[PDB]
RNA sequence: AGGCGGCCCCCUGGACGAAGACUGACGCUCAGGUGCGAAAGCGUGGGGAGCAAACAGGAUUAGAUACCCUGGUAGUCCACGCCGUAAACGAUGUCGACUUGGAGGUUGUGCCCUUGAGGCGUGGCUUCCGGAGCUAACGCGUUAAGUCGACCGCCUGGGGA
């Protein structure tokens, strides 16, 4: 169903977790996967692999619309930051731009307190 | 530095995304440091210059 | 930072590892990803100060 | 090998046929220092093989040879608490040398009567890439190229 | 001193420097007195996004009234007012004089083809080294823990306190 052609992958990689959604210029959702999603749990899921295979999940239901060319927008540190882009690159995809868009607050909000483990 | 009007004198002395650029890169006088930031903030309040590459 | 280009590429990409690292992210989210202490802050200050004596 | 690194023993050849290479497998193959009767295992299968296989005798080997060969491999790492798998390109040396050992795994894995026939149909079966032994090398693409990601 | 960090304005304290005029010992210290004084805390009324004692829930453990996680109330913000204590530390009271050095950082002022983003000096601050001396030693060392003087505070075994 319908067209596109011109598109762009937004990648969410926090520490637990990648997630990757696909999206039209305007920012409407076309498609989405996550690590979490296929299979992989806990340990396995916060790896640059579980999100090499969210990012080919991802591809097998969106190219309903065809995408062709897009933009990349990384947020977050963690794994699945890097690997989810090769992995989209391979699917037939000439990847235009790549952009890090991790928010950076000017000193606002107080986080929580350091993890005495 | 000798003034916040000077974007052309300014855009030197920001990055890629518009942060201020330390000293230590510039290896500017540490007095014209302050004055170059505060022109820098001065130009960022009239929108002669962004804040981050967001916008 | 940003980044796009050439027709010969998908290698801009150490490109962009190489904005990142100049750019201070990875590093930059981990200082948040906790609150520290203003006397924290201040401790560690001074220990890179006195390493950056040769 | 904490310090000392070396160089290898380079076998003598195959007494029949004058080749290093197959003196390297019946070593492989051989047991209890058997070796009078580990040489008759390994070359009545080439004759079982060689028959059925038409297309001479070294050459065939290599054939099989040729798919088994496995392009790279993973080794284990323990950094911060975590074993990583860190998968390494592995030298054409040792490359021959696994290709011969899981060969040589598998036919004791099989069901035939004898050493001979077992050894036959996996040299057989591994010409057309379909036996158990291929599979160890798919699994070790499969269990590489996972770990892509490190390097 | 406690402490003060986005930009702009209004009010206001102190510090340094150049040049010369003015006062003419007006100084130093200071028991008692007075004022200031982080954080938590208290009073009323605001406020309340994050964070988070308490508390609840989930885990871990032999136990787990904890460390981890999901939540989360005071509290953290404002106004006015209380409390007056901290490893409130340089664990070094104030002032004033004197005694080799080297590398810096900060900020004033004189001189020099401003002919350079400097060359010569001369102030106040400050960092790291380091001589003499001092020290139980570690260390300190022209910002002294050296050399002397004025004055205040304080110490007199540990515990009990
Ligand atoms: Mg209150
Ligand atoms: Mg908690
Ligand atoms: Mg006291
Ligand atoms: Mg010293
Ligand atoms: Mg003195």
């Amino acid at each position: 169903r319908k067209q596109v052609s011109d598109g762009v992958a937004h990648i969410h990689a926090s520490f637990n977790n990648t997630i990757v959604t696909i999206t039209d210029r305007q920012g409407n959702a076309l498609g989405w996967a996550t690590a979490g999603g296929s299979g992989f749990r806990g340990s396995r899921k916060s790896t640059p692999f579980a999100a090499q295979v969210a990012a080919e999940r991802c591809a097998d239901a969106v190219k309903e619309y065809g995408i062709k060319n897009l933009e990349v927008m990384v947020k977050g540190p963690g794994p699945g930051r890097e690997s989810t882009i090769r992995a989209l690159n391979a699917a037939g995809f000439r990847i235009t731009n790549i952009t890090d868009v991790t928010p950076i607050p000017h000193n606002g909000c107080r986080p929580p307190k350091k993890r005495r483990v | 530095e000798i003034d916040y009007k000077d974007i052309a004198t300014l855009k030197n002395y920001i990055t890629e995304s518009g942060k201020i650029v330390p000293s230590r890169i510039t290896g500017t006088r540490a007095k014209y440091q302050r004055q170059l930031a505060r022109a820098i903030k001065r130009a960022r309040y009239l929108s002669l210059l962004p804040y981050t590459d967001r916008h | 930072i940003k980044v796009r280009e050439n027709e010969p590429f998908d290698v801009a990409l150490r490109r962009f590892k190489r904005s990142c690292e100049k750019a201070g992210v990875l590093a930059e989210v981990r200082r948040r990803e906790f609150y520290e202490k203003p006397t924290t802050e201040r401790k560690r200050a001074k220990a890179s100060a006195v390493k950056r004596h040769a | 090998p904490r310090r000392r690194v070396i160089g290898q023993r380079k076998i003598l050849p195959d007494p029949k046929f004058g080749s290093e290479l197959l003196a390297k497998f019946v070593n492989i193959l051989m047991v209890d220092g058997k070796k009078s009767t580990a040489e008759s295992i390994v070359y009545s299968a080439l004759e079982t093989l060689a028959q059925r296989s038409g297309k001479s005798e070294l050459e065939a080997f290599e054939v099989a040879l040729e798919n088994v060969r496995p392009t790279v491999e993973v080794k284990s790492r323990r950094v911060g608490g975590s074993t990583y798998q860190v998968p390494v390109e592995v030298r054409p040396v040792r490359r021959n040398a696994l290709a011969m050992r899981w060969i040589v795994e598998a036919a004791r894995k099989r069901g035939d009567k004898s050493m001979a026939l077992r050894l036959a149909n996996e040299l057989s079966d591994a010409a057309e890439n379909k036996g158990t032994a291929v599979k160890k090398r798919e699994d070790v693409h499969r269990m590489a190229e996972a770990n892509k990601a490190f390097a």
